[PDB]
């Protein structure tokens, strides 16, 4: 997940084509991350160690 | 138990600016959002803005886009709101609140969990 | 922009002159960019001039 | 439209059914189930009665209750008492990382 509520900003760059970018960040600034269940990872790494 | 004991009431006339400070005790200061809400004398209730006491990031009601700027001093445990360009319509009994807990992983700022409040100050723009 | 104590995950707010659809005319516009895609430009010391 | 819409004042005798409703737009109460209600007596705090549409925090008597239906969230009422004679405000999620409050209320238990 990326929690930040980003905004789409468009910029005309040359005749008839648009460059895109992020505008203001809405809300509070937060950290992107990914979660894993601990015991499932322990079980996976233990079963992989068995082999 | 928990309290967010505000300052005393102080007033200036319309066109000037004023101040209110928002203390906290005994719980830690840097861990919950601090919210400011307004309750006008012959009206319902309003919202000023939310304060992130850790980083200082803030957002405010678009009615008060430039009129209000929020700040804090974590060592003291106090937060400041200063309302400018005053009018008689900016009379209220001003309240200060601890909002929700602060996580690094998701935005709890806009949660209206106005749990514990300040003891109130009667700012009649006189 | 800067934040101290704890941690901060911010990105830069960088402006740049753009050639609008009229080749004669240019306008100031801005965009937010993550740090990895932004590098300082000059080999000489300058704290504000950056490059993609 | 000053903030969320609310009745100006509501009333009812003990044993009678009441709902003090609060209504917002699609940029509002519809999305996140973020609404709460307050209990303000004169010269006191707006005591904290309902949050997350239905839940009641500790210190609340479980007569009080709430609900959501799309664009509105209704304060659900039972067993009226002289303490229930009070304001009943309303504040919710408003878009662009804000909240938006309600016009208030006054109950008069009959
Ligand atoms: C990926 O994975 C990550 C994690 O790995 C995941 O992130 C997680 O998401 C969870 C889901 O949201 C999130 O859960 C929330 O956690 C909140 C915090 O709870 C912890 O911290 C507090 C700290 O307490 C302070 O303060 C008290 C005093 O109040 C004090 O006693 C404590 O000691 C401590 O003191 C501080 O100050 C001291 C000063 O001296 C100092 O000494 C101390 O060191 C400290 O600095 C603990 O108390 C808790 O027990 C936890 O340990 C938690 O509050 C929150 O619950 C609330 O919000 C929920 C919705 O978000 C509600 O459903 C729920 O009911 C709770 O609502 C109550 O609380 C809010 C405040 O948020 C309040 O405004 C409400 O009105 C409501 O009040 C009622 O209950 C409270 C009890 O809370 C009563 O006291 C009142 O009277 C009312 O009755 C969530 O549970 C989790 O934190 C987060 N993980 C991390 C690491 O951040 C992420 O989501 C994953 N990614 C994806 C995509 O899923
Ligand atoms: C995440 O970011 C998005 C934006 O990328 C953000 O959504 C935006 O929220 C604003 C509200 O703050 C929306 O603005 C609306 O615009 C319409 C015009 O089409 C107006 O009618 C709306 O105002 C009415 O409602 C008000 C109450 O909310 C009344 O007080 C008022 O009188 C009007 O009757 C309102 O201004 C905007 O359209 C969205 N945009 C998008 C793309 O969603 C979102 O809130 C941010 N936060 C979260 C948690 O998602
Ligand atoms: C990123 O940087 C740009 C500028 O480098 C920021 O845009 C600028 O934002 C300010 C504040 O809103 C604008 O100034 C204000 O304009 C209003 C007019 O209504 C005026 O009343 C105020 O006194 C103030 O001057 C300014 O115009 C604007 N500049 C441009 C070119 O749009 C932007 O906010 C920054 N974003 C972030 C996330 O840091």
């Amino acid at each position: 997940t990326r929690p930040n509520n980003n905004t789409r900003k468009s910029v005309r760059i040359g005749p008839g084509q648009t460059f895109y970018a992020t505008g203001d960040i809405i809300g509070d600034i937060k950290q992107a991350h990914c979660n894993i269940s601990e015991e499932k990872w322990n079980d996976t790494l233990q079963k992989v160690g068995i082999e | 138990e928990v309290q967010l004991v505000q300052s005393g009431a102080e007033m200036k006339n319309p066109g000037a600016s004023v101040k209110v400070s928002c203390a906290a005790s005994g719980y830690g200061f840097t861990d919950f959002y601090i919210h400011w809400v307004r309750l006008a004398p012959g009206h319902g209730l309003q919202w000023m803005g939310w304060m992130n006491p850790k980083t200082g990031r803030t957002n405010n009601a678009q009615d008060f886009q430039g009129r209000v700027t929020l700040t804090r001093d974590t060592s003291i445990g106090t937060a400041y709101m200063e309302l400018r360009r005053l009018t008689s319509d900016d009379t209220a009994v001003y309240y200060c609140v601890t909002g929700g807990w602060i996580s690094p992983y998701y935005d709890s700022s806009y949660y209206p969990n106005f749990d514990h409040w300040g003891q109130g100050t009667l700012i009649t723009v006189s | 922009a800067t934040v101290k104590n704890g941690t901060v995950e911010e990105m830069k707010n960088c402006s740049f002159n753009t050639t609008t659809e009229i080749r004669d005319k240019e306008k100031k516009e801005y965009a937010l960019f993550y740090k990895p895609d932004i590098v300082p430009l000059s080999e000489t010391n300058n704290t504000s001039e950056y490059r993609l | 439209q000053s903030a969320l819409t609310q009745p100006a004042s509501v009333s009812g005798s003990p044993g009678q059914s009441i709902t003090i409703s609060c209504t917002g737009t699609s940029y509002d109460v519809a999305k996140f189930d973020l609404v709460s209600w307050f209990q303000q007596h004169p010269g006191k705090a707006p005591k904290y009665m309902i949050y997350e549409v239905n839940k009641w925090p500790s210190g609340v008597s479980h007569r009080f209750s709430g609900s959501k239906s799309g664009n509105t969230a209704s304060l659900t009422i039972s067993g009226l008492q002289a303490e229930d004679e009070a304001d009943y405000y309303c504040c919710s999620f408003g878009g662009s990382a804000t909240v938006v409050c309600g016009g208030g209320t006054k109950v008069t238990v009959l």
